[PDB]
RNA sequence: AGAGGGCGUGAAACCGUUAAGAGGUAAACGGGUGGGGUCCGCGCAGUCCGCCCGGAGGAUUCAACCCGGCGGCGGGUCCGG
RNA sequence: UACCCACCCGACCCGUCUUGAAACACGGACCAAGGAGUCUAACACGUGCGCGAGUCGGGGGCUCGCACGAAAGCCGCCGUG
RNA sequence: CCCCCGGAGCCCCGCGGACGCUACGCCGCGACGAGUAGGAGGGCCGCUGCGGUGAGCCUUGAAGCCUAGGGCGCGGGCCCG
């Protein structure tokens, strides 16, 4: 706790953070989530395909 | 005064050396790579008469 | 083991004898400069004499 | 000495063996048995994309 | 300021071979091209094979290839070894095979083709089978060299078995204490 | 208005100034040539506030633009003439630098023959 | 083999100059003077070189004739043409294509021709 | 050569790779294999088990030549003969059973080791083993001695 | 003789004088600029060139096409050897 | 960028032993040239190359007055070891 | 019928392949970059000498030395006037 601050985050604060600060990690690599063929190309297996399933 | 100076190799080794030191004298490429000005001769594996002992 | 061709014999003067050797297989043997370099320095060592103080 | 039949001067030596006989690849990488099981290419150079 | 041991982060494998023989160079580059494009992780193999040392790519006995090629179902196909063929005085019946390899002795290379059999090399080896269809890859036993006996624990560490380096063995080399109960102890 | 080159970058050079050895103001047995120093209580090695600068590999100039004249092309030591027509074909990118110890006549004849095959030289007018 | 001697050639070579950051091969009849596997002259087995023609004027083709080599007095043939550097170009363009000769050089071979027929010409002001 | 060594790279490094803390003084330890007992027992007695003290019988004046007496294994016994006296037999309809002269190949025994072909020998050797003995006896051929 | 009898080359420390600039916190130094210099690149417009095209001027011979010859390339009938 | 000068900010003298050096710790006026991990033998492991149940290498021998040679080549010597 | 790239006219082209391909070359992604003692790697960093090689350079001026002369390299140093 004393190197931390959390809490719990709300809507607004989940699309801004997963749009402006939103990197995936495929192939362990930091890669940029521009477009969501790069969503499902990691997470298809689980219902996820796009930027907004994510989100859910 | 007794550094070693002097070296060895293995018999084959160095009878191998003599092997790619020949097949490279053929090989025109090879020849001329290092400046022997073999550009009119008529062939590189060139075989005189025994004339010439 | 590959193909070996005929090397011809030149007479005295330029032009080609009528005689006609063989390429001897040696001159298929593999280019190694790995071998050459390696067994040429260890052998031009032992042909010099020893300097001292 | 030749490739089959010793050196007839020296006492026992043959000349070397080849560690690959087809010392040229680029008629080898051409063929049609390469050529049929190889996978397709990947040359779509992909520049990074800028994250707007 | 970010917070990882960069200790052994960089991976210390061998990415070409050390050596410079333009052979083995040149093979290394058919399979520099093999490796990156076909499905087969046959010669992902091969290729990180031609790059080890000779006292990691060990030479593999003929008996020892006759047994590994013996067994029920691996009939038919070719032995494939990154290393040299020596050959083995103590086998006798030799069946014929089809052997590839980097050498072959010259003893075991006409025991092989009397038998009937064929030898070829890695480059024809790319021109029958570039995925390595039908192939067995071997190898000699790495733990083979005479120098591994000396590894281990320690001599003198209970039961722990392993040579110590002697100048020459005898009688009065290395048996007193530690090694008979009666003078000082054992181990 | 000589010899254009292909492509005129932007040259931009994250350090212009050199690299003097520690302390080789104050004592003239020390070259300008750098050092590392290696003092344990050595100011410098330590990089300590308004100190002279230690050369590192974040320093360097770039890819693109590295090796490359003010005015464009990559220097060649070109040594005689027929090492001129090396150049023949690389020649817009980069251009021919006589060497030093050439005699004042043939000087000349390596001149004239790069202008003939337009071959930028940056010492031409040199000895005469 | 060609990818034999390369390997002979790549360093090692009396026609290879290193100096200045760059490395460069001065070996007769290859184009640009690249120190390369595709540009070079003696390593392969179908080569073609252009060089100025000993007049001052023109342009000489260099064909290896690959059909026997290690014969290097007559395993190699030239020719001459001198005309307007357009059909020029187009010689040495129909030359090298459909013929299938070498169609690597077949751009760097044209770039040759141009730069030599601009080295013959009024030189300056 | 001088060219690859650690001693160039060592070339304005004040301490020459051996620590400034402690110098690279003359010596330190002792002089050669000096302190076994003492002081550098924890190596004499952990590397080299057995090393301090007397241990057999003395025998003052031994010749090896006395006691020389190399071994051959049943393993390579056809190598001694050239193989074709060996296809020169497995044949030949007579109970042929070549004769192998260990003695001549310079080995005055011969031991046990290895399987043996299904193959008639006679064997001349100055020393056989046990097994050795079986292992020729129950393929078929005989065991004689040589003085 | 800017090789003069311990005389080839003739460095640095150090000193002499000429030139230029400075000068109460010993000097020296790192970063950043500014001012002045010695020169260096220029220009007595540096408007840099290179295609292709269009237009207007002027000049020599062809390319396109066939015909004669030479020389290659590749090809297959492996046709003949 | 480098010569001189100016300014604002920064800035203690290096080498060394040291828990700690700008130290009221020691070496150091300045400048030139010289100047310190070498060779031999013996192990050990790693690596490259030849050959591979073998493989040598020495001493000898056979071939030169060496120009290059006191080299290279060869020898049931090659296994006495 | 739905035909041939010596021509579909080409954002895909498997019929032939870059300028690019020094294949120990070139290229695209990411991540990360304190350091004594010490280790390792790379040094078209430097010094002297030999076997090669540069149809290298040189009395139309080599080595060395000197330079407020133009520059290149993160730098070792290097090239020019
Ligand atoms: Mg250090
Ligand atoms: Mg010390
Ligand atoms: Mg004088
Ligand atoms: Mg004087
Ligand atoms: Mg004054
Ligand atoms: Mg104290
Ligand atoms: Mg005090
Ligand atoms: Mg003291
Ligand atoms: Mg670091
Ligand atoms: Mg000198």
């Amino acid at each position: 706790e004393p190197y931390i601050a959390w809490g719990y985050p709300n809507l607004k604060s989940v699309n801004e953070l997963i749009y402006k600060r939103g990197y995936g990690k495929i192939n362990k690599k930091r890669i940029a989530l521009t477009d969501n063929a790069l969503i499902a190309r990691s997470l298809g297996k689980y219902g996820i395909i796009c930027m907004e399933d994510l989100i859910h | 005064t007794w550094r070693r100076w002097h070296r060895r190799v293995n018999t084959t080794q160095k009878r191998y050396a003599i092997c790619s030191a020949l097949a490279a004298s053929a090989l025109p490429a090879l020849v001329m790579s290092k400046g022997h000005r073999i550009e009119e001769v008529p062939e590189l594996p060139l075989v005189v008469e025994d004339k010439v002992e | 083991a590959c193909a070996r061709p005929l090397i011809s014999v030149y007479s005295e003067k330029g032009e080609s004898s009528g005689k006609n050797v063989t390429l001897p297989a040696v001159f298929k043997a593999p280019i190694r400069p790995d071998i050459v370099n390696f067994v040429h320095t260890n052998l031009r060592k032992n042909n010099r004499q020893p300097y001292a103080v | 000495g030749t490739w089959r039949k010793a050196a007839t001067l020296k006492s026992n030596y043959n000349l070397p063996m080849h560690k690959m006989l087809n010392t040229d690849l680029s008629r080898i990488l051409k063929s049609p048995e390469i050529q049929r099981a190889l996978r397709a290419p990947r040359k779509k150079i992909h520049r990074r994309v800028l994250k707007k | 300021g970010v917070d990882i041991r960069h200790n052994k982060d960089r991976k210390v494998r061998r990415k070409e071979p050390k050596s410079q023989d333009i052979y083995l160079r040149l093979l290394v580059k058919l399979y520099r091209f093999l490796a990156r494009r076909t499905n087969s992780t046959f010669n992902q193999v091969v290729l990180k094979r031609l790059f080890m040392s000779r006292t990691n790519r060990p030479p593999l006995s003929l008996s020892r290839m006759i047994r590994k090629m013996k067994l029920p179902g691996r009939e038919g196909k070719t032995a494939v070894v990154v290393g040299t063929i020596t050959d083995d005085v103590r086998v006798q019946e030799v069946p014929k095979l089809k052997v590839c390899a980097l050498r072959v002795s010259s003893r075991a290379r006409s025991r092989i083709l009397k038998a009937g059999g064929k030898i070829l090399t890695f480059d024809q080896l790319a021109l029958d089978s570039p995925k390595g269809c039908g192939t067995v890859l071997l190898s000699g036993p790495r733990k083979g060299r005479e120098v591994y006996r000396h590894f281990g624990k320690a001599p003198g560490t209970p039961h722990s078995h392993t040579k110590p380096y002697v100048r020459s063995k005898g009688r009065k080399f290395e048996r007193a204490r530690g090694r008979r109960a009666s003078r000082g102890y054992k181990n | 208005a000589a010899l254009r080159p292909l492509v005129k970058p932007k040259i931009v050079k994250k350090r212009t100034k050199k690299f003097i050895r520690h302390q080789s103001d104050r004592y003239v047995k020390i070259k300008r040539n750098w050092r590392k120093p290696r003092g344990i209580d050595n100011r410098v090695r330590r990089r300590f506030k308004g100190q002279i600068l230690m050369p590192n590999i974040g320093y360097g100039s770039n890819k693109k633009t590295k090796h490359m004249l003010p005015s464009g092309f990559r220097k060649f030591l070109v040594h005689n003439v027929k090492e001129l027509e090396v150049l023949l074909m690389c020649n817009k990118s980069y251009c021919a630098e006589i060497a030093h110890n050439v005699s004042s006549k043939n000087r000349k004849a390596i001149v004239e023959r790069a202008a003939q095959l337009a071959i930028r030289v940056t010492n031409p007018n040199a000895r005469l | 083999s060609a990818h034999l001697q390369w390997m002979v050639v790549r360093n090692c070579s009396s026609f290879l100059i290193k100096r200045n950051k760059q490395t460069y091969s001065t070996e007769p009849n290859n184009l640009k003077a690249r120190n390369s596997f595709r540009y070079n002259g003696l390593i392969h087995h179908k080569t073609v070189g252009v060089e100025p023609a000993a007049d001052g004027k023109g342009v000489v083709v260099v064909i290896k004739r690959r059909s026997g080599q290690r014969k290097p007095a007559t395993s190699y043939v030239r020719t001459t043409i001198n005309k307007n550097a357009r059909a020029t170009l187009s010689s040495i363009r129909h030359m090298i294509r459909k013929n299938k000769y070498r169609p690597d050089l077949r751009m760097a071979a044209i770039r040759r021709a141009s730069a030599i027929l601009r080295s013959q010409k009024p030189v300056m002001v | 050569p001088s060219r690859l060594r650690k001693t160039r790279k060592l070339r304005g490094h004040v301490s020459h790779g051996h620590g400034r803390i402690g110098k690279h003084r003359k010596h330190p330890g002792g002089r050669g294999n000096a302190g076994g007992m003492h002081h550098h027992r924890i190596n004499f007695d952990k590397y080299h088990p057995g090393y301090f003290g007397k241990v057999g019988m003395r025998h003052y004046h031994l010749k090896r030549n006395q006691s020389f007496c190399p071994t051959v294994n049943l393993d390579k016994l056809w190598t001694l003969v050239s193989e074709q006296t060996r296809i020169n037999a497995a044949k030949n309809k007579t109970g042929a059973a070549p004769i192998i002269d260990v003695v001549r190949s310079g080995y005055y025994k011969v031991l046990g080791k290895g399987k043996l072909p299904k193959q008639p020998v006679i064997v001349k050797a100055k020393f056989f083993s046990r097994r050795a003995e079986e292992k020729i006896k129950g393929v078929g051929g005989a065991c004689v001695l040589v003085a």
